[PDB]
């Protein structure tokens, strides 16, 4: 499906970067999606930046309040990528 | 440190944890893998699990259990005021919610279910906590799918109170097909059926799930049945045996009849693996010591009734669901009383010899699918895709 299509050419680009994911994530997010408002990368120099902004990110895509909804896999797929991406930079 | 998996059930509980790639079901001090979901108030101490359950004849007015049907209730719910006969505590109204009041250390002290549930939850961690030789604060919590959000939300309130951070509020019957690996598979919609019978409680539920994506799509049982009611039909055998023998009434006796079932609960676990039992109890009653025997048969017999009776709810959930007995994918058995080898046949014959899931201890497979739910919303078990 094109939303499923759309989360996956986002995940491929942006090669698990996670301040390029975190900067781009409303143009992936379902439409409905209200709280989420578009990070520029201004706001994520900083380690301290980077984790706070994660943090944000997580809640609003979390499987647990995603239970039932329609979006839900969506947001499973996106969930599942930004944990990868905080891993990856956690290693750094 | 990683989150647990925790099954706060009506009667017992259980903790387990993904780690190294396998969920271990966790063992408690006692060796027990499941603890009993009570909570005793002495003279001196709270005692929790094990030690709770095993004072219960000696202090039965300061032993609670049963918190899982208060919670999230008010005092005035028909369900409190008719579940309220069968307690030997007191439940009391506090400006509309329900207290369990208890006498601890010499005082008069009233707990919210949520409180009471709150101190099984504290053990479980604990047992996690032994285990692990790290603090847990995070949890998935399971709950029936019947469940409403009044109760969900008590049941997090309680784990809250125990000092954890509860990561999700699942259902029973969906952690079970979480154990299985079920929510793994792709393609066509599979229709799953969950059969559990419990110490208390009679669940099933039928799950159609599709690219991981969960529905319930039926629920049916019965909230009191479940094996204590089968401990009490053989209780009631040995209670006839008893005033046979002796000329004696053991009926009145609060204590001698705490003490027999104590021992017809274990001689019905044994009668699961071997085909009879034998009870020993020093000085039941008046100075008399009670040994006995009882097969494998005479209990299935004890029980005809409550255990074909079973069929029903499987009949009434398929209907509801618009499916056939011949359209269901899998067959899960959960609960520690499907672990009866009677209820098995009478399960597979009905679904015309079909292969039931067991491999997984049925009185595990919910705590076993929250660890597995814990793991994925840590962080803690990426790749293949999100179970
Ligand atoms: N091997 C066994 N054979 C028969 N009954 C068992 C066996 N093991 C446990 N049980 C029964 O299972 C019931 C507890 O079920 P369980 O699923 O562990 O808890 P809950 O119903 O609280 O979720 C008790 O009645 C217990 O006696
Ligand atoms: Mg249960
Ligand atoms: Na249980
Ligand atoms: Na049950």
């Amino acid at each position: 499906d094109p939303e499923k299509l759309k989360i996956l050419e986002w995940i491929e680009g942006k090669e698990r970067n996670i301040r390029a994911l975190l900067s781009t994530m409303h143009t992936v997010l379902w439409a409905g999606e209200t709280k989420w408002k578009p990070v520029g990368m201004a706001d994520l120099v900083t380690p301290e930046q980077v984790k706070k902004v994660y943090r944000k990110a997580v809640l609003v895509v979390h499987p647990c309040k995603a239970t039932g909804q329609p979006y839900e896999q969506y947001a499973k797929m996106i969930f599942m990528e930004l944990n990868d991406a905080w891993s990856e930079f956690e290693n750094q | 440190g990683p989150a647990v998996g925790i099954d706060l059930g009506t009667t017992y509980s259980c903790v387990g944890v993904f780690q190294h790639g396998k969920v271990e079901i966790i063992a408690n001090d006692q060796g027990n893998r499941t603890t009993p979901s009570y909570v005793a108030f002495t003279d001196t101490e709270r005692l929790i699990g094990d030690a709770a359950k095993n004072q219960v004849a000696m202090n039965p007015t300061n032993t609670v259990f049963d918190a899982k049907r208060l919670i999230g209730r008010r005092f005035d719910d028909a369900v409190v005021q008719s579940d309220m006969k069968h307690w030997p505590f007191m439940v009391v109204n506090d400006a509309g919610r329900p207290k369990v009041q208890v006498e601890y250390k010499g005082e008069t002290k009233s707990f919210y279910p949520e409180e009471v549930s709150s101190m099984v939850l504290t053990k479980m961690k604990e047992i996690a906590e032994a285990y692990l030789g790290k603090t847990v604060t995070n949890a998935v919590v399971t709950v029936p799918a019947y469940f409403n959000d009044s109760q969900r939300q008590a049941t997090k309130d309680a784990g809250t109170i125990a000092g954890l951070n509860v990561l999700c509020i699942i259902n029973e019957p969906t952690a079970a097909a979480i154990a299985y690996g079920l929510d793994k598979k792709v393609g066509a919609e599979r229709n799953v059926l969950i059969f559990d019978l419990g110490g208390g409680t009679f669940d099933v539920s039928i799950l159609t799930i599709e690219d991981g994506i969960f529905e319930v799509k039926s629920t049916a049982g019965d909230t009191h049945l479940g094996g204590e009611d089968f401990d009490n039909r053989m209780v009631n055998h040995f209670i006839a045996e008893f005033k046979r023998k002796h000329k004696k009434d053991i009926s009145e006796n609060k204590r001698a009849v705490r003490r027999l079932r104590t021992a017809c609960e274990r001689a019905k676990r044994t009668l699961s693996s071997s085909t009879q039992a034998s009870i020993e109890i020093d000085s039941l009653y008046e100075g008399i010591d009670f040994y006995t025997s009882i097969t494998r048969a005479r209990f299935e017999e004890l029980n005809a009734d409550l255990f074909r009776g079973t069929l029903d709810p499987v009949e009434k959930a398929l209907r509801d669901a618009k499916l056939d007995k011949s359209q269901i994918h899998d067959i899960v058995l959960v609960g520690g009383s499907t672990r009866i080898p009677k209820i098995q046949k009478l399960l597979q014959d009905f679904f015309n010899g079909k292969e039931l899931n067991k491999s997984i201890n049925p009185d595990e497979a919910v705590a076993y699918g929250a660890a597995v739910q814990a793991a994925i919303l840590s962080g803690d078990k990426s790749e293949n895709v999100q179970d």
